[PDB]
């Protein structure tokens, strides 16, 4: 039984949340913000990601070089990432270097220069990033997947933004973005590892007390997405591996079906020919795929947002003449979540998940990421006892009912990249979303 | 000259992104009235000569032949029939 997550607020409405571990000697402190690319419009799309670059380009006190030196002298590192709904800025350090790291984070968030010279310099760096994501096939597939599933909607936009915006982003719009979005009621200061909660609250009172509050404070993790059944094909005969994602509209963080969708996802599970144990997994799809050499890997996913989600599978295969079989067998395993699953699969998946949700948190950065994610999506850290109860409440009837309303005979978003000549047209893929025998 | 799915015999394809939407998401009869009137008119206008010229020529030939044949077998056409046979 893990130590209790302590939570305090400041007057502005900044949440401080901590989980101490007296067995480690490092600490991860950082700021989780309930804001990301989705908060941009079409004209300033790319701003949030642009700011992330400039946050490390110098503040009103420390220059770019001084910033570098200060962190080098601390001994640990700083890291940041911007997603569609969430931005994170954290610092991993030694136990007693925590006050330094909180001070640096407070500086780069509140007091960043955003100097025209630096805007202009990064504008090329970010332009080069547009032509090099092209290599990260999983990311290419998932970005096209969001773009098509949420066609012409904010969740459909990329994080980098269009080339056009990169050339026209000004310090004015950068400043406007972080003034509107980086408000105290949207921010959580998180500490995990060798942190004292009371010490962290004091550091918050010292550095984050002059943060603006938003005019209308909504609760943390407050949001209408209209999913489009659709396909993007990026055929490239020169690539040896096909990458395919298939998804349906999934569940939000606060859906009542959140755990049901996780259990369903665990019934299909993951597979990777490179891992020794994968040929012995219990999942039916795993057995079909491994026996017939249909794929190098597959990974089931259930991505959530504040008001929607995507539930589906990502496949990679070199078997270019049997892509049809791979997709066919995958979707017939999904059909069985509607028609055939019983207590046998459901209780097996529950067993696997009860551990999986706890195992994931195996270092201070993972713990901080868990506290930060849960605080910015649900408004609270959910105790493992509550999570164990919600998983236990999932029955086979719940899984069947969920799959019959979410998967069965529903539109999919489909992205294929690589040698995908063998991937059939939309109708034949979508026809596998039901079974004529049932 | 044709293979099968996965090895159809296409030259290598690269650089084309294809997009489409679900049959359930689309209006199947979108733009039907415009198509039925303007598209059909364009397509028909551009092929009209290739039908009109041969049809009208062979119909004229037939009409002349059938009218002559009819006239040859009347009283008035007796003499011309006698020569024709």
């Amino acid at each position: 039984v893990s130590p209790k997550t302590r939570t305090s607020n400041l007057k502005n409405g900044l949440t401080i949340a901590s989980e101490s571990n007296p067995l480690v000697q490092t600490a991860t402190v950082g700021v989780w913000i309930d804001a990301g690319s989705r908060n941009e419009n079409a004209y300033n799309n790319g701003t949030a990601h642009f700011f992330e670059h400039l946050a490390f380009k110098g503040t009103d006190k420390r220059s770019q070089h001084q910033l570098e030196l200060d962190i080098e002298n601390m001994g640990g590192h700083l890291n940041a990432y911007t997603s569609r709904e969430s931005t994170v800025y954290y610092a991993k350090s030694f136990k007693d270097d925590v006050p330094k790291s909180v001070e640096i984070l407070a500086d780069i968030l509140q007091h960043s220069k955003l100097a025209e010279s630096a805007i202009d310099r990064e504008r090329e760096v970010i332009t080069r990033e547009l032509e090099e994501v092209n290599k990260q096939y999983e990311e290419v597939v998932f970005d096209h997947l969001h773009a098509t599933a949420f066609m012409n909607q904010p969740l459909g936009r990329t994080i980098l933004g269009p080339r056009e915006n990169i050339q026209t982003i000004t310090n004015t719009e950068l400043r406007k973005f972080i003034t509107e979005n980086y408000t105290a009621d949207r921010m959580v200061l998180v500490g995990a590892g060798a942190v004292d909660h009371d010490a962290l609250v004091e550091l918050a009172e010292k550095y984050f007390s002059h943060l603006p509050s938003s005019q209308s404070p909504v609760p943390l993790g407050t949001p209408i997405p209209n999913f489009v059944g659709s396909e993007v094909r990026l055929r490239d005969d020169t690539m040896p591996v096909a990458h395919i994602a298939i998804a349906v509209e999934g569940v939000s963080w606060t859906s009542e079906d959140y755990y049901t969708a996780l259990v369903a996802q665990a019934i299909i599970g993951n597979y990777d020919r490179a891992v020794g144990t994968s040929r012995h997994q219990g999942s039916r799809l795993s057995n079909i795929v491994s026996e017939n050499n249909l794929a190098n890997s597959f990974q089931s996913f259930s991505t959530s947002y504040s008001d929607t989600g995507l539930w589906g599978i990502y496949l990679t295969s070199e078997n270019t003449t049997q892509i049809d079989d791979l997709v066919h067998f995958t979707l017939k395993e999904w059909n069985r979540l509607s028609t055939s699953v019983s207590n046998l699969q459901v209780e097996r998946a529950k067993s696997q998940l009860k551990a999986g949700l706890l195992l994931s948190l195996d270092g201070t950065t993972y713990v901080a990421e868990d506290i930060g994610r849960q605080l910015t999506t649900l408004g609270r850290r959910v105790t493992p006892a509550e999570v164990e109860a919600k998983l236990e409440a999932v029955t086979e009837h719940d899984v069947r009912a969920w799959a019959q309303k979410t998967l069965y005979d529903k539109d999919i978003a489909l992205v294929g990249l690589g040698p995908i000549e063998g991937l059939y047209d939309y109708n034949r893929i979508r026809n596998d979303m039901s079974m004529m025998r049932w | 000259y044709m293979g099968w799915w996965g090895h159809m015999g296409s030259p290598p394809q690269k650089g084309i992104a294809g997009y489409t939407i679900s049959p359930f998401a689309a209006r199947p009869f979108a733009g039907v009235v415009h198509a039925a009137i303007f598209n059909t008119f364009r397509r028909t206008k551009n092929q009209a000569l290739f039908v009109i010229l041969p049809v009208s020529f062979f119909y004229y030939v037939w009409t002349q032949a059938s009218e002559k044949n009819e006239w040859l077998y009347t009283k008035a056409g007796r003499h011309e029939l006698a020569k024709a046979l």
